């Protein structure tokens, strides 16, 4: 099956270094302390966070120096072509939520809430392509909605490598083809990487180019989400006064 | 499969699905009769309170443990419903079942309206019921027995709980029946079970689902359920009298 | 070309090293010089 | 129970050392702790010791029916496990956030690299095919669990030898090491993990850190890269914030180190095969150091089995025979009978009525 | 009774219905704020390398050396001499625990409590037994913050006559940034009820205490003419708090007067709220302006 | 939880036909049902009764008939309770509530005439259609039963069930052949799908659509399942207090009337939403 | 910039499971048109192979004229061809990999006038399906609209000639835009290119062989080999004395025809050979003397079932590079060439074909299937290297 | 079980001039109650009350762990281990009967060498072995 024609167009019609269309929203729920909603291409995510509160259970499990970030992950049973229902014991949700806890224990400036918990929940309503970057961006937006301070605006994007070229924002069709996928979590101001992932084989000479293309696609996501945040803050400033 | 049990065959189809004897015909009866019931209290010796209830083809054993450590200002009432695997047409998975949890909750939302937990702060009561055989109305036995066990174990309650059961005939002129059996329950269209306090005259629990959609049949099903709960009371009246006469005379 | 600068850079340590000596000390302390 | 806490003197001591670029046990930055392999007697069993860590690897295969779809391959389980003896803290159900990342590291490396040939592990299609199942155990925790676990899995998989079968027409047959000789496996490449630790916000790095150096570190970078020049996985984790020249430096380091490690592994497997083929003695027994106080050897010994007949005979003869009060069974009504002191009446009746 | 079933309507963004341009300075996390020779960081910002970097979305407010960013969604932060309202969630041996929408729990010490009697009779260990009897689980108090602990905790005291356990009424919870700072947070609105505008986001509405500490129960029926007023204020408070309006006495009085013409049951519609908020906006515009 | 004085004020108000919102003893707050929100599924709904939030999905798949009857399909319910709704629902903890709702829904739908079962069988003893109803709790704001029994009738009204004309003949292509048309489906005749009506009892008066605060002041309640035609399917009593025989008879009339009005108004609103088709766009979560 | 749209699909898997997979589509403003009269160079910049205007016209098959008649459109006298990607996609998803590989070689060549056009990635040539449709009608509609757009972008300067083998496109589409015709192919040739009579004769050849085509393809139905049957039939048919059974061999000069049935019965044909291999024990009836053939009329047979079932285990090879790079790079199915002329080719599924093109391998056989003309297989083990004695 | 100090157990400590003790610091001190009836309790100045080197120790050294046998061997009146080991590298040690040792050499290299070579002195009996080992490590 052709994943890259001779003219250079992909299956869905975009070039190598081209992103999908994103369409976000801020302030979706009322009961919670924060909310967000993002649709990166054809993947629909959702995130809900709860502000610093008293530690549940009170089982002397606190940290006297910082706060306790607790992130979960779930997925609807109609998120793909087949039903594929899973119990709440799978190790895919735990490992992705553990990478989420790892990146948000590094992005959030957590040494300001001693003896406090931060509960982060992510719900995926339709998964087609990169789920990790959509969850990271949806929870960054939900945390911003909650007013929690952070060092920067963390954003994630993936990439690939087919026939000597580097792709960007791979889809499920391209992902399920046995290629060197790779994902980051970037802080735009400093260029630092909070998490790095890859799978399948790839020669060492093209790692620099796949990583650079992924970082550039993350910097391209940064501007598009930045305009959404600026429009939201200008909206609320207009509302206030 | 399970690392805490003895592993056998991975799959096992019971011979009922291969049973070449076609399903028989139940028959007919008078819907104004009750199966004779025998009740005994204080059966187990190592339990704080226990009771054993048997009527026709139904065999249920209930035991009550005393208050233990751990709406406070009030005590909890833990419940646990479990039926023997050797009951009914087929075998059942030992680990559990959604039917067992639904009936456990239908028990919990029916024995708490009787006892007064405002006398056991920070304590809790645990009730365990076991069905040795399913030969008729079951929820009409897991309520009477778990209330008799509570009354013989010396916990303070406002009144007892007496249960009954009903089922709907599948004919062109359906009529509700009292104390149905498996031959009259698997061929039925609907069923109803009531939990009535006989003295306080207050319904404790209600449950019913089926094909009867006119709000004039359920009035009779409810009120004949109330007549059943007022007719089963005297046997439970003499059962606790005999139980207390023997317990006191045992000193 | 690129292979030999970093070859001489990231080799296992050559010969008489401290780790060598301290492991010698460990297995001579646990030795048995009476059989 | 928990682990001894970390003082504020050890942190200071490790960090003045690391700034000065000298470590406790003498090895410089770009060094490994030397390795020591030991082979069992039945195939697919080895003991690797990296420094003072131990891992036990053991492969074993078995014949099942191949699911639905993928009718012409075989399956490959894995199950890492952490033994309570590795360290005080490990507890059967209280360390559930290391097991996951470890099993994952191992599975992504071994199964996505496509070095084992699971194509040619079929007998029929739609019917019985071999299902291998690797198993590793951690015995002693001294830091760098994953390098040792990976080397262990590699050696255990490159030392297994299957059973073997005859298939012709539509008929099966299963041999045994006396009927037919066990057969090796087919291994394309050898993916071997490497780890790096970062100290005081990426300013220094140290190759192959142990458990104390592990408690004074920010985050970890692992880079799994098979032989030749082909990288197979990387997984940054911990608390680190990385640059881009550094990933390349790390890749160079892992290349060099995996070259050397593959040298060692190949040499050890060859020597082991030579020993097994010469005809000498092998196994876990003939590995115990003899120049050491805690080893002792004893050939066989008949102890004296000359007396047991007499003792048993006199014991049986010298004790009281079974007695002869025989009891009677009572019959109430077919179905129930009682034996013992019995009950007075025939049965209770109208006791309280 | 018809059980009206309307359909959702797309929201109109940019607030074009009135039209305003902001003259403020707005920032987002990662933006580099002014980096002159010497400045002091406020709450909402942090420092990197010779840089003042904003860490939360909001608007900068400076008073003469101080760059800080004021976020529009936070949790309550305690300050000395601040009126708060809370609920008891735990009764301990020598304290209670009260939830007041803060990052932690708030402690009400037994040493600071108006015990029944309201005078100098005694204080000893005999009271410790019955302290957990009257202040039971899930009760409402209205106290004043005493001091700030070393980990963001707040200690609150009840050493007055206006503070103590509250009685009948309704509670409405909003965000703790819509209550306007004043010098009198206690009000006696000339409608038939009163209100306490807790700085932590707890709004309590209760009828006027007829003539003239929790000693009185007064568990007797409340007249019909008082419930309709409490329901009117409850709905008006929800209406004013929702879109933007900052809450205080005149806005609530203005909307209450504006709400007489039509019934209390029918005001839940998106447009009736709009036709009341705009009317209150223009009445405030023609009064203040 | 709420104090004793608040409970006394609320019960007195209920006895006076006044409530904190301002409605009466029988008024019902509006809802915002919608359809066709999810793409990958074959039917959707989104019910908003207040602070609560529901989202469901129906997917029709190929399957095998059960043993007792070959000319039928079956229904499988699974009421998930997402942990984003409330922090105490983190991981384990939403299992008991989900099982309670799923078993109640099964009892509601466990009848021969619920919608149909002939339509979902194509070849006796060899094939049948299966329906996957997937409820997803997003927020909890009280009265969850009616807010789910409405989103189920709504999603069931929006099913597709793409028609398959494959011949079962052995000589012919027995393997299931579809119609190859991406927009060729069939309706489901859901006119008489029942719904649940909850009637909380406070004091000696019963209240429809009680809020969480008004639910905490009540001691018992009864659930009735009524179709558009006005027939009863299931009847389960839930609560922590006794009820008395009389109040059953005087709650049945209110359950019947509220059910009839609820069903007629839902038919009217669904026909209004359906009268205009691909126009009006679709807005949800954005 | 771009404009998202969707595409549903109905994929049928091997197990009989269909699914409504949904997928993406991204339109663009400016699809390059690779023409020398594009009235704005910069917007696309024409960075590829670019025609030179000398021709009288331009002919675009709609989908079929390149599906089957492709073998015509190679003559270096033919000039001015442009391919619409929708036809390429049709032929790829309908004609396997061989015809498509010739087509893509045709395109990737600086000898002809072939280019490719992004009909489906252009913002006003894309059209969505409607109530009541088919791939053919939707296809012709899309091709028509693409033609009209290309004409109007050309400013009505170069006369487009839409050729079809559809007749209804002729009667309707070709009458409502001045400067563009919908004519049949032979009419195209005659009307324009007489001295190409060689093509005229090859077209008449292929059109008479076309009239054949439907007759051979509709006289084949849905069965390829006689279906087998039980054994009790074969005991009886032996005993009653209507079935001989012996060994069976094949010639090797001629190995698809000259099959012998050692009692010699001449088996002619694969459809007569009925999925069976040498060294086998097959039961056979006789046949009427009016249908026997020559080497005189010999007693040919008919095999219905195989009692006893004797296989073996051969040595085969993998295809060549320039025909693997076209298989994809994750090419599940593959074809293998045996080493003796007596054996058919075998269908197996592997994922190492691009790094074993210098080795002999070994396979076996599990099941002969009738929806394939070949038998299925699976790899067994590696062998030595082609070139060294070992 | 963990032990238990008191704020006034240090030298000259009162309700006002409390001593500075953080979490995760090493203390030299002696026991006064160690029966199997309570958590052990230790005071940290003296019997009389003048802290003789006791209190919080360790600022630029290394604390490692050895077995009880080596501690018993070193704490002997006829032990020449410390004198000879200190002949090569000047040192100062504070032994602990729980299996802990605090060392402080001059150079970090010497501290590494003393830390490694002291754990092995329980074995490798003197004379035929010790002089050659000392000569080899001289370097």
């Amino acid at each position: 099956l052709e994943l890259l024609s001779d003219q250079g167009y992909r299956v869905d019609g975009r070039r190598a270094g081209e992103l999908r269309k994103i369409q976000a929203r801020m302030g979706v729920f009322a009961q919670a302390d924060g909310s967000a909603y993002i649709e990166q291409g054809n993947t629909k995510a959702l995130a809900v966070v709860y502000g610093p509160h008293e530690i549940r259970g009170s089982r002397a499990r606190a940290l006297p120096d910082r706060a306790l970030v607790n992130c979960q992950y779930s997925s609807a049973t109609f998120s793909t072509g087949e039903r594929k229902r899973r119990p709440h014991g799978d190790r895919k949700s735990c490992e992705m939520g553990l990478q989420l806890r790892q990146t948000f224990e590094a992005a959030i400036l957590t040494q300001l809430h001693p003896r406090s918990q931060i509960d982060i929940y992510v719900q995926v309503l339709q998964a087609d392509g990169g789920t990790y970057a959509a969850c990271v961006n949806a929870a960054t937006l939900a945390v911003l909605d909650a007013g929690i301070p952070m060092r920067d605006f963390v954003c994630a994007c993936s990439a690939g490598f087919v026939d000597g070229t580097a792709l960007a924002d791979l889809s499920h069709v391209e992902e399920a083809a046995g290629g060197p996928q790779l994902a980051l979590a970037l802080l735009p101001a400093s260029g630092q990487i909070a998490l790095l992932e890859m799978d399948a084989r790839l020669h060492e000479d093209h790692l620099e180019r796949v990583l650079e293309a992924a970082a550039q696609a993350a910097r391209d996501v940064h501007t598009l989400l930045d305009r959404v945040v600026r429009q939201h803050v200008r909206e609320a400033s207009i509302l206030l006064g | 499969g399970d690392h805490r049990r003895i592993r056998g065959p991975e799959e096992s189809q019971p011979p009922q699905l291969y049973a070449a004897d076609e399903e028989e015909a139940p028959g007919t009866r008078d819907p104004t009769r009750l199966r004779p019931v025998y009740a005994r209290a204080g059966l187990l010796s190592q339990a704080k309170g226990s009771a054993y209830l048997e009527a026709g083809g139904t065999k249920v054993l209930c035991a009550v443990s005393g208050p233990r450590q751990a709406a406070a200002l009030r005590g909890r009432l833990l419940c646990d419903f479990r039926r023997a695997p050797f009951a009914g047409r087929r075998r059942r998975a030992p680990p559990g079942g959604c039917e067992e949890r639904e009936l456990a909750l239908a028990l919990q939302e029916a024995l708490e309206p009787a006892v007064r937990l405002g006398r056991y702060p920070r304590a809790q009561l645990e009730v365990s019921a076991l069905l040795l055989e399913d030969g008729g109305s079951a929820l009409a036995a897991a309520l009477t027995a778990a209330a008799l066990a509570l009354a013989d174990a010396g916990v303070e309650m406002y009144d007892l709980v007496v249960g009954c059961g009903l089922s709907l005939a599948p004919g062109p002129a359906p009529t509700w029946l009292l104390d149905p059996t498996r031959l009259e329950e698997e061929r039925a269209a609907a069923g109803l079970t009531v939990a009535l306090m006989p003295v306080l005259n207050q319904v404790a629990g209600l449950l019913g689902s089926g094909e009867g959609g006119l709000t004039e049949s359920w009035a009779e099903a409810v009120r004949l359920g109330l007549e059943g709960c007022q007719r089963l009371y005297p046997v439970l009246q003499q059962s606790l009298v005999r139980a207390a006469r023997r317990r006191g005379a045992a000193a | 070309n690129i292979i030999q600068e970093e070859y001489q850079e990231y080799r296992q340590t050559k010969g008489r090293s401290l780790y060598t000596l301290l492991e010698e000390i460990r297995d001579l302390a646990l030795l048995d010089v009476s059989n | 129970m928990k682990e001894t806490p970390l003082s504020n003197c050890e942190r200071r001591f490790l960090l003045r050392a690391i700034e000065e670029k000298k470590r406790l046990d003498g090895r410089q930055t770009y060094d490994y702790r030397n390795i020591r392999i030991s082979f069992g007697t039945d195939y697919g069993c080895c003991i690797v010791e990296l420094g003072k860590t131990r891992v036990l690897g053991q492969v074993s295969c078995e014949l099942v029916s191949p699911k639905l779809n993928r009718a012409t391959e075989g399956i490959l389980f894995f199950n890492l496990e952490l033994s309570q003896m590795a360290a005080p803290a490990f507890e059967p159900g209280r360390q559930s956030d290391l097991l996951v990342k470890l099993n994952r590291l191992m599975e992504r490396c071994l199964r996505n690299s496509k070095c084992i040939d699971t194509e040619s592990l079929c007998v029929v299609a739609g019917e019985k095919v071999w299902q291998i199942r690797v198993d590793l155990h951690l015995l002693n925790h001294d830091g760098n669990i994953i390098d040792a676990a990976s080397i262990a899995a590699i050696v255990a998989l490159c030392h297994f030898r299957r059973p073997d079968v005859s298939v012709q027409g539509d008929e099966v047959t299963l041999y045994t090491p006396e009927e037919r000789d066990p057969v090796p496996l087919s291994i394309h490449h050898m993916p071997i993990c490497v780890s790096f630790a970062f100290f005081q916000q990426g300013t220094y790095l140290l190759v192959d850190p142990n458990e104390r150096e592990e408690r004074v570190m920010d985050g970890l970078l692992v880079i799994a890269m098979n032989k030749h020049r082909e990288i197979c996985t990387i997984q940054s984790s911990g608390g680190i914030m990385l640059l881009k020249d550094q990933v390349l430096r790390c890749s160079k380091i892992a290349g060099v180190k995996v070259a050397e490690i593959t040298e060692l592994i190949l040499k050890a497997l060859e020597n082991d095969q030579k020993v097994r083929k010469e005809g000498g003695k092998f196994g876990f027994a003939e590995s115990i150091a003899n120049q050491r106080i805690t080893a002792f050897k004893m050939e066989k010994a008949p102890i004296d089995t000359s007396d047991v007949e007499e003792k048993a005979e006199e014991i049986i003869a010298e004790a009281e025979p079974p007695s002869e009060v025989v009891s009677t069974p009572v019959l109430w009504t077919p179905g129930t009978a009682q034996i013992g002191e019995g009950v007075e009446n025939s049965w209770g009746d109208l006791e309280d009525s | 009774m018809a059980m009206e079933m309307r359909l959702p309507v797309a929201r109109k963004p940019l607030s074009e219905r009135l039209g305003r341009d902001t003259k403020k300075h707005l920032v987002v996390p990662g933006d580099t704020i002014t980096t002159d020779t010497g400045f002091m960081r406020g709450h909402g910002t942090y420092m990197g390398e010779e840089k003042l970097i904003a860490s939360v979305a909001g608007s900068v407010e400076r008073v003469n050396k101080l760059i800080c960013v004021k976020a529009l969604k936070t949790r309550y932060i305690g300050e000395v001499g601040d009126i708060v309202v809370g609920r008891i969630t735990e009764v301990q041996q020598k304290r209670w625990k009260v939830e007041t929408n803060s990052r932690l729990d708030s402690v009400l010490l037994l040493s600071s409590m108006n015990l029944p009697g309201g005078e100098l009779r005694r204080r000893s260990a005999e009271d410790e037994l019955a302290m957990r009897g009257f202040l039971q689980e899930g009760d409402l108090i209205s106290a004043e913050v005493q001091a700030v602990f070393s980990d963001g905790a707040v200690s609150l005291h009840t050493r007055s006559l206006k503070y103590g356990k509250l009685g009948q009424g309704v509670l409405v919870q909003v965000s703790p940034s819509l209550v306007k700072r004043q010098k009198t947070h206690f009000h006696d609105l000339p409608c038939g009820a009163s209100v306490i505008l807790g700085n932590n986001g707890f709004i309590w509405i209760y009828p006027t205490p007829e003539h003239k500490g929790g000693f009185i129960a007064n568990l007797e029926p409340v007249s019909l003419a008082d419930r309709e007023v409490i329901s009117r204020l409850r709905n008006c408070i929800i209406s004013l708090v929702t879109q933007r309006m900052m809450l205080y006495d005149t806005s609530i009085l203005y909307c209450y007067e504006a709400s007489l013409p039509h019934q209390i049951k029918d005001i839940l519609k998106p447009e009736i709220m709009e036709e009341i908020v705009m009317e209150t906006r223009q009445r405030l515009l023609e009064q203040e302006g | 939880t709420l104090s004793e004085a608040e409970k006394v004020y609320i019960v007195h108000g209920v006895q006076e036909d006044l409530r904190v919102d301002g409605r009466g003893c029988e008024d019902y707050r509006c809802v915002e049902v919608e359809t066709d929100v999810v793409s990958n599924t074959s039917g959707s709904a989104r019910v908003k009764l207040g602070h609560t939030d529901i989202l469901v999905g129906v997917k029709a798949e190929m399957g095998t008939p059960k043993l007792e009857k070959p000319n039928e399909g079956y229904l499988e319910f699974f009421v998930d309770c997402s942990a984003s709704a409330t922090p105490e629902f983190e991981g384990r903890g939403g299992d008991d509530l989900g099982t309670e709702i799923a078993n109640t829904l099964y009892r509601i739908f466990n009848n021969k005439s619920s919608v149909d079962l002939k339509t979902l069988c194509i070849s006796p003893r060899e094939h049948c259609w299966v329906l996957y109803v997937d409820v997803l709790l997003l927020e909890c704001g009280g009265n969850l039963f009616d807010a789910i029994s409405i989103a189920v009738k709504a999603a069931l009204f929006n099913t597709r069930i793409p028609r398959v004309r494959v011949l079962e003949d052995e000589e012919g292509s027995k393997d299931i052949e579809l119609s190859d048309d991406p927009y060729d489906c069939i309706r489901l005749s859901v006119e008489n799908v029942p719904c649940i009506v909850t009637l909380c009892k406070i004091g000696y008066r019963h209240v429809v659509d009680a809020t969480l605060q008004e639910e905490a002041c009540s001691l018992a309640s009864l659930l009735v399942s009524v179709t558009s035609k006005g027939v009863v399917t299931c009847m389960r009593k839930v609560g922590k207090g006794s009820l008395d025989p009389e109040s059953i008879f005087e709650m049945m009339e209110t359950g019947k009337r509220v059910g009839k009005v609820l069903h007629a108004s839902l038919q009217s609103v669904v026909h209004k939403e359906e009268s205009l088709g691909p126009k009006r766009q679709k807005v949800g979560f954005l | 910039m771009l404009q998202k749209r969707e595409k549903v699909l109905l994929l049928r898997t091997f197990q009989g499971r269909t699914l409504r997979i949904v997928r993406e589509h991204y339109l663009r403003p400016c699809v390059p048109c690779h023409s020398p009269l594009c009235p704005q160079p910069a917007a696309c910049s024409h960075d590829g192979k670019l025609l030179s205007s000398d021709v009288t016209h331009y002919v675009i098959p709609d989908w079929k004229v390149v599906q089957d008649y492709l073998e015509i459109l190679e003559f270096p006298e033919l000039k001015g061809i442009i391919f619409m990607q929708t036809a390429c996609q049709a032929v790829q998803h309908q004609r396997g990999r061989r015809q498509y590989n010739k087509l893509r070689n045709l395109l990737k060549d600086a000898r002809h006038d072939c280019i490719l056009f992004a009909n489906e990635f252009q913002q006003c040539c894309y059209l969505p399906r409607e109530r009541g449709e088919s791939m053919e009608k939707w296809q012709t509609r899309s091709i028509y609209n693409a033609a009209v757009w290309y004409y109007h972008h050309c400013q009505d300067r170069m006369p487009i000639v839409m050729v079809t083998e559809d007749e209804e496109a002729i009667q309707q589409y070709g009458s409502e835009t001045e400067g563009v015709f919908v004519i049949t192919f032979k009419n195209y040739l005659d009307n324009f290119w007489p001295d190409l009579k060689a093509a005229h004769e090859l077209c008449d050849s292929i059109l008479q062989s076309r009239r054949e085509r439907e007759n051979e393809s509709q006289e084949s139905h849905g069965k390829e080999y006689p279906e087998h049957l039980p054994l009790e039939v074969l005991e009886a048919g032996i005993k009653s004395g209507r079935y001989i059974q012996g060994i069976l061999n094949v010639n090797k000069h001629r190995a698809q025809i000259e099959a012998f049935v050692r009692l010699d019965i001449l088996i002619h044909g694969m459809k007569a050979r009925n999925r069976s291999i040498h060294g086998d024990v097959v039961v056979v009836e006789l046949l009427p003397k009016n249908e026997w053939k020559g080497r005189e009329p010999m007693p040919t047979g008919r095999v219905v079932g195989i009692l006893q079932k004797n296989w073996r285990d051969y040595v085969v090879t993998f295809p060549s590079k320039e025909e693997v790079q076209s298989q994809g790079k994750n090419a599940q199915k593959i074809l293998v060439t045996p080493w003796d002329y007596r054996i058919p080719k075998i269908r197996i599924s592997t994922q190492q074909a691009e790094t074993l093109q210098d080795f002999r391998v070994v396979v076996r056989i599990d099941s002969w299937e009738s929806t394939s003309v070949y038998p299925n297989g699976h790899f067994v083990r590696v062998l030595g290297r082609i070139g060294d004695l070992e | 079980e963990p032990a238990s100090l008191s704020y006034l157990s240090f030298e000259g400590a009162t309700k006002r001039n409390r001593p500075n003790v953080q979490v995760g610091d090493l203390i030299y001190g002696q026991f006064v109650v160690a029966n199997k009836d309570m958590e052990p309790e230790m005071v940290c100045i003296d019997s009389c009350g003048r802290a003789n080197g006791m209190g919080v120790i360790g600022q630029d050294g290394l604390l490692f762990k050895v077995t009880l046998g080596l501690i018993r061997k070193l704490l002997a009146p006829d032990c020449e281990i410390i004198q000879e080991v200190g002949k090569l590298h000047p040192l100062e040690i504070v032994f602990g009967m729980n299996g802990r040792i605090w060392v402080k050499a001059k150079t970090i290299q010497q501290t590494l060498i003393l830390a490694n070579i002291l754990e092995a002195c329980e074995h490798m009996t003197s004379d035929q072995r010790k002089q050659i080992f000392s000569r080899l490590a001289e370097s």
